[PDB]
DNA sequence: TTTTTT
């Protein structure tokens, strides 16, 4: 009785909204293919495991923050390289003005196809980001050090002039203008952020991130990356041990953490990730300090086993296939 | 238990809110911690600090949350 | 004499108003059934008790705000699922463009029947909401993060352009245009808002909400939801201990609070709520860490008692019935 | 109305 005219009114309203605002203005969530979450590999298998969905979600905003020299620009360059290897166009809005193009190729980035922008002001940086998103031809954009996103008023002003929350206002406005553009264009945006200690820490941890509060709400994935040791081959430090704690996740379960190695001039040690990932998965046998595979004793120590896996590509493919088979909770293909 | 709350003189309370804040925190502890003598001393100092004497880490976390709620309900209680 | 003339004039005026504006333009408050308050369950029993009237008032505006990852979206999705389980039709205006359909499905939401819209502009968002409210076929509309309700001029403008209170003006206009429609259709509108910092305030709460002041005035129920701790199964963090503070209430006594758990992938832990509320009502006995029900020792720890409740559906329904009878301040007809 | 900063 009443349910039929209720359905009629619902259909009429849906049609009128479709006419007023467009074909995809309103529809049932089940039949909206654009809302499906698509992820891309971050270049780190352990990080893809920790992220739950297998990587960073396309068309969302990602905040990655950590202390000085924690490897944030290296992790973001690695995910840029991973996206480029699939065939995507990438852009690097380098606000902090220190991207080494030679180290970027070393981390696997196609420098010839990486759109590079050194924005003068924070407003110019975010406007370039908005233009790239609205274009739809850029799949990954990385904004380095939103601390360096200096407002035009702050730049035109003098050092020591107080600019009340102006950077926070700009950041919130950019989020407002950019969330929809990124969703429509299916473009991933990665904000590298810094840690700032606060004064008088009575109700919280000192480690604040600059750029206001809007980035915390709008970021789909928030990564806390830190350096937790040194990878020294002999007496020479040839790498760094890093840990990433997923502090906010809107595409899978948060608070997971991934431990890996950045090896200076090579990036994330992917085979190093593979060794440990197989070890925790019982496919790689850890006999004290020995590493053996299917009875075949592959080495001693983590570095020697990683080198041995580098020596044997077919077994690396096989172990990678198995680890992806069981550990990825949402295998896309 | 001994609670010392030091408030930066560069970021002072409204005039007369120091004693009110002390009494209000005292009410909060005696509600949360009735078994022990909760004495709060709020005072102006160089930096804002909270010192808990006679309690564990979980208790210190509880007192920090209580002070947070007091500071943010200042309008309710002052 | 005089009183008879007063009654005659009153009856004539009421009849005139009814012919001019309609049958239900004016009447005595006691005989106006449209003025009664109807509530819909939140999906959280403790919050239902904290709301006084047993749920969110249907046909009103509701604001839910809190910090990042405090559970605003999940709480609103549980409300939507509870409404849909009663045969009602719900709509989700995603201004954040940050909804996961799979997670919404895992929370119990009928994805194939939930109306979902990703509006480009805040004006488009509120116009779609207005059309749905005017239709009368949608019962619960949830507008995600009015912080993302970006004015059309702001979208057309550039990052860094000053739009002084344009969002506030648009929100004020929308409330004026929407309160009457929501009351007429008896449809509940739930607004999610984000917490921003107001600066220059050295005492009190600097936690302002976005969207201006009109939301504060027009919202019948205002909730401060905050993640106050972690729920972990030893090492892995499986959920969040959260508190909801009823900071404004037009249908019951305000300033009450509720405490519960959101388990990642399951939503509000209804069984944990039932265990806790039975504990408060002297129905579940706590000997230290030992939960026992009517002599029988149901479990050790909140998780064990919750599992025991899960494995005894009859007992769970029994305690649900008696708790609902006991603690609800306003027992609905 | 709008936003922290060390
Ligand atoms: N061109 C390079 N060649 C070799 N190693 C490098 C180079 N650039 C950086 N590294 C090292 O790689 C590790 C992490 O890389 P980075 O990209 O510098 O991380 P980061 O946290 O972004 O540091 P910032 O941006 O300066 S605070 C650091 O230990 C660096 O010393
Ligand atoms: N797809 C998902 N998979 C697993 N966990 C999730 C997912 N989405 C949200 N959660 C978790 O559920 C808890 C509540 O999340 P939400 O309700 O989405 O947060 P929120 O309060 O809306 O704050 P926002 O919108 O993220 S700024 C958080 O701890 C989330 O990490
Ligand atoms: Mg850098
Ligand atoms: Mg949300």
């Amino acid at each position: 009785a009443i349910d039929e005219n209720k359905q009629k009114a619902l259909a009429a309203a849906l049609g009128q909204i479709e006419k007023q605002f467009g074909k995809g203005s309103i529809m049932r969530l089940g039949e909206d293919r654009s809302m499906d979450v698509e992820t891309i590999s971050t270049g780190s298998l352990s990080l893809d495991i920790a992220l739950g969905a297998g990587g960073l979600p396309m068309g969302r905003i990602v905040e990655i923050y950590g202390p000085e020299s924690s490897g944030k620009t290296t992790l973001t360059l690695q995910v840029i390289a991973a996206a480029q290897r699939e065939g995507k166009t990438c852009a690097f809005i380098d606000a902090e003005h220190a991207l080494d193009p030679i180290y970027a190729r070393k981390l696997g980035v196609d420098i010839d196809n990486l759109l590079c922008s050194q924005p003068d002001t924070g407003e110019q940086a975010l406007e370039i980001c908005d233009a790239l998103a609205r274009s739809g031809a850029v799949d990954v954009i990385v904004v380095d050090s939103v601390a360096a996103l200096t407002p035009k008023a702050e730049i035109e002003g003098e050092i020591g002039d107080s600019h009340m929350g102006l950077a926070a206002r700009m950041m919130s406005q950019a989020m407002r203008k950019l969330a929809g553009n990124l969703k429509q264009s299916n473009t991933l945006l990665i904000f590298i952020n810094q840690i700032r200690m606060k004064i008088g820490v009575m109700f919280g941890n000192p480690e604040t991130t600059t750029g206001g509060n809007a980035l915390k709400f709008y970021a789909s994935v928030r990564l806390d990356i830190r350096r937790i040791g040194a990878v020294k081959e002999g007496e020479n430090v040839v790498g760094s041990e890093t840990r990433v704690k997923v502090v906010k996740n809107k595409i899978a379960a948060p608070f997971k953490q991934a431990e890996f190695q950045i090896l200076y001039g090579e990036g994330i040690n992917f085979y190093g990730e593979l060794v440990d990932l197989g070890v925790k998965e019982k496919l790689i046998e850890k006999a004290g300090a020995w590493y053996s595979y299917k009875g075949e004793k592959i080495g001693q120590g983590k570095a020697n086993a990683t080198a041995w896996l580098k020596d044997n590509p077919e077994t690396a493919k096989e172990i990678e296939k198995k680890v992806r088979e069981l550990l990825l909770s949402n295998p896309n293909s | 238990m001994r609670i010392e709350v030091t408030i930066a003189k560069t970021s002072p309370l409204p005039a007369g809110a120091i004693d009110a804040l002390a009494g209000e925190l005292s009410r909060r502890i005696q509600y949360a911690f009735p078994d022990n003598e909760g004495h709060v001393s709020v005072r102006y100092a160089a930096a804002n600090n909270l010192s808990v004497i006679g309690a564990t880490k979980e208790d210190k976390q509880r007192i920090s949350e209580i002070l947070q709620e007091t500071w943010e309900s200042a309008d309710d209680w002052f």
